[PDB]
């Protein structure tokens, strides 16, 4: 029954500050040091700094020096990490990590490898405010076909914050579905696309509706994805 | 700082087989190297420390070796749960403690060419400010492919975004989506809109296009 | 018990290289970091670099990077510092220091220093000193001394009666003669009553020339 | 890219006085601040580490304080043995020592004890005669030595040096050497050293006759 309990996820506008907590159980907090490691979406782990839980002594990476503050509450076996003057690049998952052994590393004491970790705390740095998505279709046609199969979809654009829960035909359609991961745009609003591969031959008789649910704005968008219609028909 | 290079970027290994993962350092790390297992949406799990010692409770199929600037992680018999991203960490020099870029170990299968489809922007989006053109490459293998946007034979510079799904649970393929974002009269300027796809699965680059109207 | 002993004063020509030893005893060298710090007379302490002897990891100062190489011979319990392509500007006293751990605070600290090593940068010949007695011609107190004359390079150590006599002793800074050689004096004030019932000897040591003179003063 | 400023570069104070030295870093150094004492001739000695952790063996009159970028070293009551150059050290972003503070002691006037030494027989055999004058335990450090050879004031044939301040009585001592060739030394008989100092009512002349 040895774990590290972290505080909930957060959204902060640039230039603000976030204070992530990390409570400890199953061991003597004062006997070990507490480290903080971050991971930006689709990037490597980045070491930030540590706190000696028994004496309150800290050490930080020079990359964060001036913006990071690490504290500990011996009375509640909790460690805190404060990240000031938040920028777009600070959007990451923040983990508190405890090394395998007690004390401080140094010559003949190489202890900076961690066995106990917290689940993580996502901190999203965005000036953007809550916005419901716009849903546009990715209409199937002969130009979307391959071996009797046709591709169709939904472009879920400009929403904040994550997530959007996307289903097809109110759960009746599950096979052949590819819901792509969200991408943070230049505007600071997420965009996403959900595609499905269906039989090409039944495009005129089947109905394909994507159900886009966004709980933060209390917005639900149902879009019918029909085959490519023509404004005009021509020759020469 | 000690620059930790994890090679290859991604490695395709069939189950039951032997998985050999590499980690190099810009300077001597002695025997102060650790290995971590990371599954998507989870905290890293310590596997190896002291370059070769196994963390308590870690099953015996996991092992490590090396010293100085070159290291190796070995998974003698690769299981189902074993498919994850692997990170190497140095703890010889601090600050800063550095980790490697990671190696994603995927399940192996045959070379599958992508189904390439191009989607024009809808009238509904065109009625608004922005115009989004989507290039879809679905159910392909291997993961690495190159989607290039071409509008009136002119290449596109940082005018698009892309995302890839996690390897399929049944046919272990990948799907990629690339969105070329414009506006009006940016989209109303040009006629031909296309996406050129370079992949292992086919001889020449696959070009799919459409003309505005 | 905890001590840090450095190698003797060196005289090296410009362009030549110099290696300084730092012998650690009274503790395990693999448990502490060893720093090298330099100091020109009447000037500041300048940190040059650090070594973790257990793994051989070195951290230098960018102004000293390339020209300074700090190594360690853990078996011999000694740390080394090599300074290549010596310039006249490199003349200073070179100190080694240990950075040990403090359990009651959870921190390391540069806590003990060696005596230092004077690295003279010169093309001039080493010359041993001549030791002349300083005694009065033919008061409750009297003065006796030694004139340590015509030596190169620095330093010379002066002690009285093999270290027994320290109170009332003044060893003066050397003066630079027109000849380019140094001259210094060491004196002692004693009671006029003991100038027969007690012997007085200055112990002059000029290690660069392997000179150790024990001159009795009467 | 971290800078440090140690203030002041030198200070004077009486025994029993409060002495303060400050240090200012260009960035927060998170209490990784240490103070070193360096007496003349000797190597540096750690007094305080991690801002206020006073090293065992160091008297309680020494103390450190500070946080962030601002740090302070205090000697609550200055003692004669405290004459030294003091250094601050930041050890968060690499290692930078301060420019140093020389702490000198102001004390009461003390006249020197003057002594004259003739050249030795050993030295004379070599052809050079060095005459030595000693000014012992005086304050302030400023003192004049006038060499007189048969009542004639000497110039250009003398060299002098002064000691560092004393760690017990806070005084200075001076040694002056008058150098002549054996020939010139044998040409005269009365060799004198005249000393003028603030502590003396009238100058003190110490002399000997050659033979």
């Amino acid at each position: 029954q040895v774990h590290l309990v972290q505080s909930g996820a957060e959204v902060k506008k640039p230039g603000a500050s976030v204070k992530v907590s990390c409570k400890a159980s199953g061991y003597t907090f004062t006997s070990y040091t507490m480290h903080w490691v971050r991971q930006a979406p689709g990037q490597r782990l980045e070491w930030m700094g540590w706190i000696n839980a028994g004496h309150g002594t800290t050490k930080y990476s020079q990359k964060f020096q001036g913006r990071v503050t690490i504290t500990r509450d011996t009375s509640a076996s909790t460690a805190y990490m404060e990240l000031s003057s938040l920028r777009s690049e600070d959007t990451a998952v923040y983990y508190c990590a405890r090394p395998t052994s007690e004390g401080v590393a140094g010559p003949s004491r190489y202890y900076w490898y961690f066995d106990l970790w917290g689940r993580g705390t996502l901190v999203t740095v965005s000036s953007a405010s809550t916005k419901g998505p716009s849903v546009f279709p990715l209409a199937p046609s002969s130009k979307s076909t391959s071996g009797g199969t046709a591709a169709l979809g939904c472009l879920v654009k400009d929403y904040f914050p994550e997530p959007v829960t996307v289903s097809w035909n109110s759960g009746a359609l599950t096979s052949g579905v590819h819901t792509f991961p969200a991408v943070l745009q230049s505007s600071g609003l997420y965009s996403l696309s959900s595609v499905v591969t269906v039989p090409s031959s039944s495009l005129g008789t089947q109905t394909y509706i994507c159900n886009v649910n966004h709980k933060p704005s209390n917005t639900k968008v149902d879009k019918k994805v029909e085959p490519k219609s023509c404004d005009k028909t021509h020759t020469e | 700082e000690i620059v930790m290079t994890q090679s290859p970027a991604t490695l395709s290994v069939s189950p039951g087989e032997r998985a050999t993962l590499s980690c190099r350092a810009s300077q001597s790390v002695s025997s102060n190297l650790a290995w971590y297992q990371q599954k998507p949406g989870q905290a890293p799990r310590l596997l190896i420390y002291g370059a070769s010692t196994r963390a308590t409770g870690i099953p015996a199929r996991f092992s490590g070796s090396g010293s100085g600037t070159e290291f190796t992680l070995t998974i003698s018999s690769l299981q189902s749960e074993d498919f994850a991203v692997y990170y190497c960490q140095q703890y010889n020099n601090w600050p800063p403690l550095t980790f490697g870029g990671g190696t994603k170990v995927e399940i192996k299968r045959t070379v599958a060419a992508p189904s390439v489809f191009i989607f024009p922007p809808s009238d509904e989006q065109l009625k608004s400010g922005t115009a989004s053109v989507v290039c879809l490459l679905n159910n392909f293998y291997p993961r690495e492919a190159k989607v290039q946007w071409k509008v009136d034979n002119a290449l596109q510079s940082g005018n698009s975004q892309e995302s890839v799904t996690e390897q399929d649970s049944k046919d272990s393929t990948y799907s990629l989506s690339s969105t070329l974002t414009l506006s009006k009269a940016d989209y109303e300027k040009h006629k031909v809109y296309a996406c050129e796809v370079t992949h292992e699965g086919l001889s020449s680059p696959v070009t799919k296009s459409f003309n505005r109207g």
